[PDB]
Order: structure tokens, then C-alpha cells, then sequence
């Protein structure tokens, strides 16, 4: 006779596999440790699958795998993580001073510019040149985040902390601050961070305020919550009371991440994902015309070509739930969301019109609140 | 993975392995209705209430298909099996790729059979088919 | 052999030996009906299911005919025979010749009978023939 | 606070938490009807009369939803929940900001489902629940 | 633990070990009724009164099985091992989740039998068991 | 060996060696009922009790024929042969294939006669048959 | 006397769960085999593969009412969780040079194994 | 219509891109001393075969 | 006699395969790692030409 | 080996069908019975002639 595998191939393994939903960004974990075999110098950056593919790391280092584990546990799973090789000088020759970690970052984006979010992990933590990475990333459309293990955050009086010196002052980076042996930047961004997809209907996660990781555990206090994450009980946040970061509390037996992934005083981490994805999408759309159309001619005609293109990206988010629904809040009154504003090249004179580089457009947007808080009253008469 | 527009070349169908193909015009050529309602709510005389939940999980399906369509070669072979006395359940399961939705089950029975209407242009014939149960698919793209 | 378009002048009917041919206008002028469904389905209160499959193989035919058309009066004809005391079969069976869809019986019953109606214009003469048994012919060209 | 214009862009109703986005066209597409009449008169052979009041507060409500439509999944995975076994309330409500015109209630229980139809194009899905209790609230607005 | 719907997937019935599975449609598939009255009230011709209470706690189950049903093939092994001259007891229990009420007894016996109907549906088998004792379970949550 | 649906052309009854054809319509056509009940409860005045069970293994079996079967002349001459002084007993067994579901006997006897009606249409022909044992068949595949 | 212990090959794995699992394969390798020989062919596309996933989706509704896997409630809580799921892979972006192979793409299906009981405590508090 | 040729759609990427594509010479320009053989120049067709489906995969991975 | 009785100008008569068909009457051969080297095909990844000559056999798995 | 076997096998109350019997190691284990490298040789010439059983019984010799 003859088996049944002569013509199908059937299986029967036991594993957790999560659906592919794909999603913006791709994060990048830079640390020390390399290779050798794939990574030394050559790449700098590499790519990757699944779980599974992650073959080159050892299976037990603190640095890839035991985030990496993490990064891949969301109910919805991203893809293709991406694994750095940035530091791998330790931190510089003079340790005190960051200008090798300048010049090592600087070296990382030439091979590959593809992910956008940087977590450090197993390393890294609280050392003085990582003050460099928050000089760096500004001026950058990126977003990276440190996640301390351990600091006098529970004093909200202290100015030595990474926190408490720079506390309202940069909008690019968040400090998932927690106890130790938790990798925990990874367990939400790019975990859920990534897996949104903004084209859709009604898909703006403008809080990030009430989300449950993968596989964590809570941490402890009930008035020391307030000089972490800098939370006033009710009449606010307030930036001079606390250092504004994250914890991931628990109120019932439910665990889930809390003040929303400020950056400083009420800058939520949603509003800088939805305007990257608005930027990252206007630039793919306009390398997308001068590649189809031969050429754009340098007049009105061609100056409203590429105006086309903000006017669909803004209508296509006014639809997600970015952009405020045309009605002034002062008042209630009638009020355009948003507007785009062209140049007029009549006037432009020849000397700056053989530069082939044309005049600025300007939109005008109108964010889109949400809710952290409610008050009820509950007046009763008897 | 944006959720497309609908459209008929993206609903698959299956009968007993082979496809269905030959169908008639018109919006709504395969139907399937569940057998009996899913539960039934009891109010007393006094004013307090009681639901009461059912345990049949059966359905019925209608396909209209065209005087010449291979599926009805298929359909009148099955029913002249039944007719002589062999009785089997040629697993019935149809499905929309752009929301996975739909439903399958694993034996369906012949239940009506259509008209044999010649006249002067062609006509639809009809068949109902019944299953014991009946699997519906959660559309997980919405 | 290519399945061709459908049309009546590939139709025949045979009605006891002789043709049919005075059929009024219309997209059905012979219509073939079963007697009963071909099966029941029953759930119970828990949920489990069981199918009962009919024994009875039988139909009925109906056929309209202008006031004028040697049909009616070969029917009118066998009308008269039944009531007078005669009771015989008279064979009817019909095919379409593009896919050899069709059937055929073996004893017929003249079951109803027209309304003559006069009027204005022609009207329809409507009749309605009962079978014990019918079988189907299997379309075989799809 | 002018009584201004009616648009279904002020209604709201919300199911077990999350909202309701999916609508079919039509002047009907949230219907909510009471379960029996409010009253009934008897009157006698002598022309005395006698008017009977009922105890049963209860109501139904039939929305009319697309194929494509987050409420259509989270529908379809309540009544497999129901099916399983599991049997909870999760209550409903909705309203009209122009003129505070709506209802609520507490505990409602899926009572249809929707017919799977394919066909060529988009067809409803109606989905009827009902509740034990249902309390509308007093247009205060006029 | 909210008194959830009533629901036939929530109510257990075992007999002598193993389940009871195969249930004919109704309102009624399993009954129970007590012996005689709890007691009767006796009026001289002066107008006084006596109450008296009867000693006899003893039970009657009637079930209603499919003519394919597992349980069917149990109790027909029961009857002949009862008429072969084998006498046991075989408790039946019978219970709803919901709210804790239904019932136990330690030894029944087969008392009645079906009528063995073939015609051309399925038709109900009715089993009738009797107890000496039978104890109620008191519902707890209401 | 799937349990398949149910189905009258799986039921076979034999009657002294030739089969039973011509059956009426209805979900009844042959009924076997028992003799006397199985036992009897028996509760004193102090709450003891005693159950009894019958010897009497015995059956009655109803069938239902058309006024033309040749079932029917075989028990119209069957039953002059009674009359005439012959007794003998023309064992009679039935059986459901899907199942293994009925019974049969050694020595039936002719117990009623049916009454010739005969009116505009066909009328049912009920015999009536009574045995001194019955042996049902445990149904093996359930 | 009776058998004891249910055959068990490791700490838990007991002889059953084996020989239904091995049943599900050798049952849906059969069914696939069934179904290259009825149709002529099988086309390279979403409308094959919904085909060929036919199969499983068959085989697992006709396992879940033997007995073999669970009635679609997560044990954790109680709460509604699917017993069993499909995923087909998706074959628009499968390129041409792959797609010469006429080898398909794989299936995947998720399980919740059925338990059973082998042990029973009872307590027996009297009050007297 | 029968099935031999693909339904125009790129394996590639599932994007557009036609099954067939006919390209006709044009007669406009060829010389007289060509056009006195009475043959013509040659028609040029581009195909896409459509695949079919030797072999299956499944996967059953068991929670439990 | 497969080969020859196919209509190609009709819906979906396109017999892409010919992969799993059953001949008039005639018996099966035997082996199963052997009918690798003949039929060059391998058990999963695709088909080598190397390891096996490419031709046809008619063997059974069930009964068919 | 078969009999004193074969005669449990077949006693069950319900019946099983169609026995298989074998003939793997007809070789007495091999001619250095210390390595079992003719075993698993002398199994894998057994599947090639059939392989429609699923369950392996040894008795009567091969014991630990």
C-alpha cells in the first residue's frame, strides 16, 4: 500500500499562534550584545518573522528574548520585529561623557531607516549617556521609550531622577516606569501601538489610557500613584506634583496601564501616533505622483495636483476620529475642522522658480478629545 | 486588509465538495433561516418575567439555481438516491471571504424539490435543504 | 454538442400518444408539481435531531391550452370516458431535448377541468392530471 | 435650546456598553413595540362598563443592521453565548438628544436572528430582542 | 448568581447511572406527579371540621424518548430483565441548575410501556416508572 | 453505519410469510400496544409499599390497509378460515432496519374484523390481531 | 477487576486523547484524498483553498459532538471563548515563483481538548 | 472562460495586470518589395497559465 | 481515452491536473519509498528531478 | 506469540476483525544483539509491504 502523506500533509503540534493584523510602526531593541553571525557591523539592523525565526539570540539572554517574548504575547500579534546593534560599544571609552552614543546612533539609521519606535531593555538603564537618546530623537520622526526598573520616582521631590529632570520639557518619549525583571515597554508599544490600523472607521485609540499588556503583573501604592505619573485625583494632572509616566495599576482584579502615556503635562502618546501616521501617509502618497504622472508643471494647475493630496489624507482621518467634528467647542457654533491653504506661484519670479523646488502648504487641523475622568452627583430627595 | 465591497465573486459555496455555480438573478439566491426562534419570554399576571431558551440548533437553506446549472445535475442525482432508499449527509457549508461570514454543516438532507416549468423563457428551480445542525461563522473582519 | 440557448421548439410533450401543441402564452404553460415534501425534519426539547424520509413518489401536471387546439379535445374527449365509467391511464411524458430535462409517467387521472369562459377575447383553458408515479429523467447534459 | 430639527445624527443607543454604527436605510430601523395592550373595556348586556388594567411591563426591539457592521459581530457572538449555555442581561437603550425621547432597559436577551442571504446585493439582517422590564423616559423637551 | 433564564440545556436527568439524551418535542418531556392527595378536609352536619394528612409519599414519572435514543434501548433492556424475574431498583434523579428544584428517588420500577408505531413519521415512545418514596429538593435560589 | 434518518421504506412486516404492501395514510399505521400494565404500586396506610409484577406477556397489533391490498384478501380469507372452525396461528413479525427497533410473535389470531364502508371515497380497513406472547427486539444501534 | 490508571504514556497524557487525535488525521487525510479524485481540479486561488479548507471545518463539527473537544467556554472564567478556530492562509501575494510548485499553503486549526474525570472528593459535614 | 488562463490578477502582489495581451504589427511601413510575397507579418500573443493543486497542508494545532 | 473526451471550448472543462484519475480497468503496482525514484516526486517540499525519473505508475492509497 | 495472544485478542465482548500478524524480526533481534540496529532495519521492511495497522503488540519474546 502507501500512505496518506503521498498527498497531504496534516500536523499536529502544540504552540500559541496569534492572528497577523497588521498595523504603523515597527520597534527596534538596541542593546549591547551581537552576534557575530549575523549582526556584527554589517547589519546593524535586522529583521525578523515570528517567535520561532529568533535563532541568533540566545533563547535565555535578558536583553532580546526576554522582551521579545513580551513584544510577540498581545492577543493580536505584530510582525516582523526589527533587532538593533547600536551600542555595542559599551556606552563609549569615557563613560561619562555621551558623545560615542550620539555617533553610535548615528551610525544605525544609514543601514536602515524602517522602524519607528526604540526600546532599550536589560541595559541602558537610568546610565547617564542615555541622556543623549532624548537629544536625539527629538528633531526626528520617531518615538522612543525608556522603561527604569527602579528610581526615587515615589519622591516627587527629587530633580536627579530621568523624570524629574526632563519633566514637560520633551514630547517625543515616555518612561514605563516599574519593578524589576519586567520588560515592559514592549508588552504595549508596538504590541498595540503597532497593531492599529488608522484607516478605518472609528479606529482612533485616542487614550492608550485603558489597555491590558500580554503576560504582567501589577505593582503597589494607592496615594504614591500620584507622584508617579504626576496625576491630580480630580482636578487634573498637575506637572509640578509628580513625574508623568506609567505603571500598570489594578482597581478590581483587572490590571491594565494607566495615565495614558503622557509625555509631559497633558501631551497623550495617541496624538503623536495619529499625526505620524498623518505625515508618513502624505509623504507616501506624494512619492506616489511624481512616479505615476511624468511631470508636475510648475504653476496653479500642478500647485493644486499636489494639494489633492492633504485634502483626501485630512478627509480620510476626519473619518477615523482624529479630527474635531466642525463645530467650535468656545460656542458650539459652526467652525471648519480643518483647512488647507496653497500658495499662489502667479508672483513667484523666475530666479526661485528654476530651483524645481515649490512653495509650502499649510493645513490646519483640530484634535479630537476623549475621556479620562467622570463626575456624577447623585442628589437624593427622600 | 481593508474591508472591500461587496460583491458575489467572493462568496464561496460548497456542496458535498463540488461548488455551486448556476445561479439565479436576483438578491437572494442562497438563504439559510434557523429553525425556530431563540428563545420566548413569559409574562405573568402579576408583572415578573421568564425567558425560556430553546436547544434547537437547526436551519434551512433555499438555493435557486438555472435549468441548466451542473449543480442541479447534482441535486436530481441526490434526490433519486434518497428516493430509493440510501440516505446519507452530503456536508453542505457556504462562506464570504471579505468578513468570514456564513456558516457550515456537516449533514444536511433534501428536503423540497423544485417545479418543472417549461413555458416560454427559462425559470428558476428551487431546493430546500434542512440540517440537524447548523455552524455559523463569527465574521472576525467586522 | 454544445449546450444551446433554451427554447419551446426543442420542448415535446407526448399526452397518449399524440402531441401537444395549442399551449397558451406565458412563462408557464406546463408545470409538473410534486405530491408531498421529501422529508421532515424533527428536533426535540434537548436538541438531538432525527429526519424522516416520505415513501410517496407522486405529482401533478398542469396544462394550458388556447380554446382551439386539437389537445382540448382529446382531453374533453377522456373527460367524457371517465365520467361515462371507463377508467384507464393514458400515459403523459415530457422532455426538453437541449439538456434531457423531463419526465415521465405511466397511468394519469384527468383530476380537474377548465372553466369556460366566453367573453370578450380568448381565455385559458387550465387542466390539472394526477399521477401515482412520476420519475424524473436525469438531466444528463448538464 | 430651540426644539431644533429631527436627524439621525442626534440619536443614540447603546448595546451592553459599545454603540450601535451599522444601520440599514429606511425610515425603520430601531422600532421598539410593547408587549401587550395597555387596557381592555368589558362591557355588559346592560350597558355598564369595566375597565381592566394589565401588570406587564415588558417590550421588544428590532434593529435592522448591515452585513458589514461591528454590532453584527458583537450580536452573533452574544447569541453563540446564549447557545453555550451562558445566560446574562446585557442592557440596552437609546435616546434622542432633540427632545429626550427614548427608553431603556436592564436585562434583554436575544429572541430572533437574522436570515443569511447572499444573493447579488446587501441585504438587512433584523435582530429582535426583548426585555422584562422596559422604562421609556418623558420627552421633557417636548 | 442572578436567576438566569430557564433553559432546557441547564436541567439533568439521570436514570440508573447514565444520562437521559434522546427527548421528544413539547412542553412536557419529563413529568412527575405525586401518588395521591396530601390530604382531605371532612365537614360534619354541624359545620366543624378535620383535617387528615396521608402517609403516602410515593411518585409517578412519565418520560417521552425519541424512537432513537439511547435511553430508549436502556429501558427496554430494563423491561425484559424485569420480565425474565430480575427486580431492582435502578434510582432515577432528575434536577434543574437553575434553581435547585426537581427531585430523587432511591428504587423505581418500569411500570408502563410504550406502543410501537412504525407509520410514516417518528412518533413518541412514553415511559411510565414508579417509586415507593420520593423526595423533592427544596430551590434554593428561588 | 451512521444512525440514518427515519424512513417507511426501511420498515418491514411480514405476516405468515408474505409481506404487508398496502398501508393508509397517517403517522399510525401499525401499532403494537401491550396487553396489561408492567407492575403495580401498592402504598398502605402507614407510608410502606409494594410493588407487583404481571406474568401476562401478550400483545394486540392494529394495521391499517387501503380497501385494495392483497394484505387485505390474505386476512379476508385468513379470517373465514377461522370461521370456519381451522385454528392456527400465522406467525407475524416486524422490524425497522435503522434501528433494530420492533418485535414478533409465534401464534397470532384474528381478534376484530374492519367494516366495509363505502361511501364517495376510499376508506381505511383496520384489522385487529391479538398474540399470547410478544417478543420485542432490543434496538442494538440505538 | 478492571484496568486502572487509563493508559497513560507520560505524567498526563492518557491513551485517549492519542488515539482521537490520530483519528481526526487519518479521517481528514481521507476526506482530502476524497476530493482531489470527485472534481477534476482545484485552482491555485482564495476559491480552492476555502475548498480544501472545507474539510477541517467538517471534521472538527463533526468531533466536537462525540465528545472530543470543548463546548466553546474558556475554564478561567466561564466566559464565551471559541472552541475551535480556522485560519486559512491568504494566496493573493504568494508569488509566481512558488506558485509553479502546485504545492498549497498551509492550513492551521485550534483545538480545546474535552477533559474528563478520574477522581471524585466528597466532605460529609454532620451537624447532628 | 474555460479555465487555462489566469484571471488577471499579479501573483505577485494580487494588483492588477491583464491575463492576455494581443499586439498587432503594423503594416503602415513595410516596403513595397515585402509586401509582394502576399504574407503577412506576424501577430504576437501573451498568455497566463492558470495553476491548479497537487498537494495540501493543514497544520491542527490543539490547545486544550 | 481520458485524454481525448474533453471539451475544452465549455465552462470549467479545463482538466489542469490529470493527477487523480482512475483508468478502465487495470491493477495497481506496489512500494512506497520506491515509487519516489519513479514519479521523481518528493514526499513534501516539491518535485526533484534529480532524485527520480518522471513518469506515472497508477497507484492506489485506499482501495481507489 | 500468536495464538496465546491472538486468543485474548479475539475474546473481547464485543468483536475486533481482521488480525494482523507479523513478521518484522524473524531475525533474532541480530547478530549482535547489544545494537539495535537491526531492528529498526528489520522495521523499516515491514511498512513497505503494507502499512494499514495502527497499533503494535510484542509478546511471548522481545520482553525488556
Amino acid at each position: 500500500k502507501l500512505p496518506y502523506s503521498r498527498v497531504t500533509n496534516v500536523t499536529l503540534t502544540r504552540t500559541d499562534n496569534f492572528p497577523t493584523r497588521r498595523g504603523f510602526g515597527t520597534q527596534l531593541i538596541l542593546t549591547h550584545t551581537a552576534v557575530s553571525g549575523q549582526v556584527d557591523a554589517t547589519k546593524r539592523t535586522k529583521l525578523y518573522a515570528s517567535l520561532a525565526e529568533v535563532e541568533a539570540d540566545y533563547p535565555a539572554n535578558t536583553s532580546v528574548y526576554k522582551a521579545a517574548l513580551s513584544a510577540f504575547s498581545q492577543n493580536p500579534r505584530p510582525i516582523r520585529l526589527k533587532v538593533g546593534y547600536a551600542a555595542t560599544p559599551t556606552g563609549g571609552d569615557d563613560a561619562a561623557k555621551k558623545a560615542d552614543f550620539i555617533t553610535s546612533l548615528g551610525a544605525i539609521l544609514n543601514y536602515d531607516q524602517a522602524f519607528y519606535q526604540i526600546t532599550l531593555d536589560a541595559a541602558l538603564r537610568d546610565q547617564p549617556y542615555l541622556d543623549g537618546l532624548v537629544e536625539w530623537v527629538e528633531a526626528q520622526p520617531k518615538i522612543a521609550m525608556i522603561d527604569s526598573n527602579a528610581a526615587g520616582h515615589e519622591d516627587p521631590a527629587n530633580t536627579t531622577v530621568i523624570a524629574a529632570r526632563h519633566k514637560g520639557t520633551v514630547e517625543r518619549t515616555a518612561v514605563f516606569y516599574h519593578t524589576d525583571s519586567t520588560e515592559y515597554l514592549a508588552a504595549s508599544m508596538a504590541a498595540y501601538m503597532s497593531t492599529r490600523v488608522f484607516d478605518d472607521a472609528n479606529s482612533a485609540y485616542t487614550l492608550k489610557f485603558k489597555k491590558a499588556p500580554g503576560v504582567r503583573a501589577i505593582d503597589k501604592g494607592s496615594a504614591v500613584v500620584t507622584a508617579i505619573t504626576g496625576f491630580v485625583e480630580q482636578t487634573g494632572q498637575s506637572e509640578s506634583a509628580g513625574h508623568c509616566a506609567n505603571t500598570l495599576i489594578d482597581i478590581g482584579d483587572q490590571e491594565f496601564l494607566v495615565e495614558g502615556s503622557t509625555l509631559t503635562q497633558n501631551v497623550f502618546l495617541d496624538e503623536i501616533h495619529a499625526t505620524d501616521w498623518i505625515i508618513a501617509r502624505t509623504e507616501e502618497e506624494m512619492l506616489s505622483l511624481f512616479l505615476n504622472n511624468d511631470r508636475v508643471p510648475f504653476t496653479d494647475q500642478g500647485m493644486q495636483q499636489l494639494a489633492s493630496v492633504p485634502r483626501a489624507i485630512m478627509q480620510l482621518a476626519a473619518r477615523a476620529g482624529i479630527v474635531a467634528l466642525d463645530l467650535n467647542p468656545l460656542t458650539g457654533a459652526y467652525e471648519p475642522a480643518y483647512t488647507i491653504t496653497v500658495p499662489s506661484v502667479f508672483d513667484i519670479p523666475e530666479s526661485q522658480r528654476k530651483a524645481r523646488i515649490a512653495p509650502a502648504i499649510q493645513v490646519r487641523f483640530r484634535y479630537a478629545g476623549a475621556v479620562h475622568y467622570s463626575v456624577i452627583n447623585y442628589t437624593m430627595t427622600f | 486588509m481593508a474591508m472591500k465591497a461587496y460583491s458575489m465573486l467572493n462568496v464561496t459555496a460548497t456542496l458535498d465538495g463540488r461548488r455551486v455555480i448556476g445561479l439565479m438573478d436576483g438578491d437572494d439566491a442562497i438563504t439559510t433561516s434557523p429553525g425556530v426562534d431563540v428563545g420566548t419570554m413569559l409574562v405573568g399576571a402579576d408583572g415578573s418575567w421568564l425567558f425560556s431558551q430553546t436547544a434547537d440548533k437547526s436551519a434551512t437553506v433555499v438555493i435557486k439555481l438555472k435549468p441548466n446549472s451542473p449543480t442541479h445535475r447534482q441535486l436530481t442525482e441526490k434526490w433519486m438516491a434518497q428516493r430509493a432508499g440510501r440516505l446519507v449527509g452530503f456536508p453542505f457549508d457556504f462562506i464570504d471571504s471579505a468578513s468570514n461570514e456564513g456558516g457550515t454543516g456537516a449533514e444536511f438532507f433534501i428536503q423540497k424539490a423544485p417545479d418543472d416549468s417549461k413555458g416560454n423563457n427559462a425559470v428558476v428551480r428551487e431546493w430546500t435543504i434542512v440540517t440537524g445542525e447548523w455552524t455559523p461563522t463569527i465574521p472576525t473582519l467586522l
